[PDB]
Parts: C-alpha cells; structure tokens; sequence
C-alpha cells in the first residue's frame, strides 16, 4: 500500500 | 482568456478518460487566470498531478527494481534517468504554479496550508530521485514548505481539520523516507494522532497515521 | 540504437507501463528493415495494441458522456481530439503493414498475423469512423481479415491460435461493424468446432483459453 | 468483457 495520503 | 468553466468541464471529462496529462493542462490553464480557485477547482488540479506525477514514480520504482537485479544494466540505467528527467519536469511545473499563482493568492488558512502541503509533497518526489548535491537543498524545500504549512495549521485549523491530518500524515512520511529519522517520524505521527483523539472524513487518516506507526515498530 | 538495445528498452518501457515509449522502440525497430522475430513480432503487437487501447477506452468514456446545452459540445470537442490520436495511431501501425512487415513475411503464420492486425486497426478505424468515409475503412477491414483467413486455411491447423484470434476478431467484426450476427456466429461456430475436433502441447493453454473467449461470445450472442 | 482477443 500507500504510505502517504490517498490523493489519486 | 479562455473559459475557465469550460477547463473544468474538459478536465472532469479528462478524469473520466483516465487521460491525466489533459486533465493536468486544464487545470495549470484554470489557475493560470490568475484568480484564486474555487474548492473543486483546487482540488482537479491536485489531483491531475498527483496522477502524473504518479505514473512516472511507479515507472521509475519498478525500472529501478529491474536495474538492480539484473550492457543491460546500463540501459535500464539510462531508462530510470529519462523517467526522472520527465518527473523533474511535471514536479518543477507544479512547483512553479505554487511559488507564482496559488501560494500567492490564497485568501484563507485552509488554502495556504493545502498548498504549502503540496509544495512540500513534490520537493519530496524531487527529493525521492534527487543527485546529492543538489538534493540536500531540495530536501530542505521540503521541510521548510512542511514547517510553514505545520505551523499555520496548528494556528487556524483543529487537529481534527482533515487537511491537517493529511499534512501530518505527508510529513511523517518525510521524516521517515526521505530523512531516515523514524524517531521524529514516530512522535510526529502520534502527537497528531493524539491531538486529534480528543477534539468520518478525519478517522481515514487517522487510520493511516496509525497503520504507519505499526509498521515503523 | 541496435535492433537488441531497442528490444531491452522495449521490454523495459512494458514493464514500466510506458506504452508510447515501448511503441516508439519497436517502430525503431521494425523500420530498421529488416524481417522481425515472433519476439520483436509480439512486442510490435502489445505495444500499440496498448497505445490504442488507451485511446479506445478513452474514446467510449467520453462518446457515452456526449450521448447523456454547452457541457455536450464540450464532450464532442474532446472526443475528436482524442480521434485524432487514434486515428493517427492506426494509420501509423498500418503504414508499418504495408512497407515494412506485410512484405518481409517469410513465414505464412506471420503473414496471417501481420493480415489480421491490419483487420485490426481497420476495426478500430472503423469503430470511430462517421460519413461516406467509413464504407471504404469498414472494406479494407474485411478484406484484411478474408486475406488472413483464406492464407490460414491452407497453412495451419484449426487449433493453431493465430488461426483461432483470427477467428474471434473476424466474428467479432461481423457482430460489431456489420451487424450481422448470423455472421459472426457461423464464422465461431465453425472455428470452435472444427478446433474441437483435433485437439490431439505447449501453446495449449492459448487455444482452448481462445476457443472459450470463443464460446463466450457465441453465448451471448445467442 | 471485451469480445475481441485481448493481446496483453
């Protein structure tokens, strides 16, 4: 996964 | 002057396209009227470049994983330099759009604090792929655009302000990947976590900051 | 820009989901003049199917927008910018047939493979085509494809899976392009029976998954 | 799905 913010 | 609703009219259909690059150049258009944007308009734009730049940090990771696991290596190694030129492109693009037109024009807290976050977010991407030299000044972009952006948001917005959160979330992530500090990483995470205990849109990073801290543990 | 450093960089832009830039090198390649390997050959083929998939996907989205005032002139402005690209897309892949591939094709499989891909792209064409102008595409599509199919009666094996994806995107063009789904289900049913017939290794796994993509459309065309 | 031979 994503350590940084869901922004997509 | 163009239309600016038209802009948002082709960018929404952009996004539905999945063609991130058109979106990306209706918003920069958008925002290059020089008007502050509008909620939607701020975050089309965000997200067209969070997509472009993010296609090109997915290439870049996986031909970097190829390189290093292989006369080969050495074109795999030219590849990675093209995906980072292209990404250095996209990042001082927007990063020139925050110095010249957003930062500048942002009337409330909110604005300035989600701008100065993405500010901090593609030094970060340049930090990510970044020489040596001119990569300790680039990280130091970062921080700085983080710290600016930290301060204010303690001021005028609650712990629990969503775009707070998320910029805890981003900076802890720089602490961690792009500092090697797990240490500041670690409370920076937690002292939000924890400031935003007392005081749904918010638990999701919450939950994020969380899973994180799980994991540098 | 040797034939094989464009190959690797090939294989790597695929792997990193560059597909204009995978295109790019196999264009490269396939210019260089020469007669291209099943390996460069496949390449070729994932690279712009991928490049125009993009557009073909992207052109449905923003057709089915524009067929839900000034938002839907929006709409259509977009889509033909986007036709453009794809238009220029396939011609692009098809002037390659005409000078380069079709006419250094020693093996009759890649004959057959090189005459359905030019069926292809006149598909695709022809998808998006609109006046007098579309006759004309959705005739060279057919042609190619009854080109390909003829020449793989002669030199392969029902099982084989180029006579079989020929067989699938022939029906699917009957279905879609003309319409005609009594056509386009004979043309399956054939394949699938005459394939079904003489299954008696290796590239197995690619006929049958075929014949059941066969089947599947037979399905829901009945 | 798609009908035609999907060529990854």
């Amino acid at each position: 996964r994503k350590l940084s913010l869901q922004e997509r | 002057h163009m239309d600016k609703n038209e802009l948002v009219q082709k960018a929404k259909l952009a996004e539905q396209a999945e063609r991130y690059d058109d979106m990306a150049a209706c918003m920069k258009s958008v925002t290059e009227q020089g008007a502050e944007l509008s909620n939607e308009e701020r975050n089309l734009l965000s997200v067209a470049y969070k997509n472009v730049v993010g296609a090109r940090r997915s290439s870049w990771r996986v031909v970097s994983s190829i390189e290093q696991k292989t006369k080969k290596q050495q074109m795999a190694r030219e590849y990675r330099e093209k995906i980072e030129t292209e990404l250095r492109d996209i990042c001082n693009d927007v990063l020139s759009l925050l110095e010249k037109f957003l930062i500048p024009n942002a009337s409330q807290a909110e604005s300035k604090v989600f701008y100065l976050k993405m500010k901090g977010d593609y030094y970060r991407y340049l930090a990510e792929v970044a020489a040596g030299d001119d990569k300790k000044g680039i990280v130091d972009q970062s921080q700085q655009a983080y710290q600016e952006a930290f301060e204010i948001s303690k001021k005028e917005m609650q712990p629990t302000h969503p775009i707070r959160l998320g910029l805890a979330l981003n900076f802890s992530v720089f602490y961690y990947e792009i500092l090697n500090s797990p240490e500041k990483a670690c409370s920076l995470a937690k002292t939000a976590f924890d400031e935003a205990i007392a005081e749904k849109d918010s638990t999701l990073i919450m939950q994020l900051l969380r899973d994180n801290l799980t994991l540098w543990t």
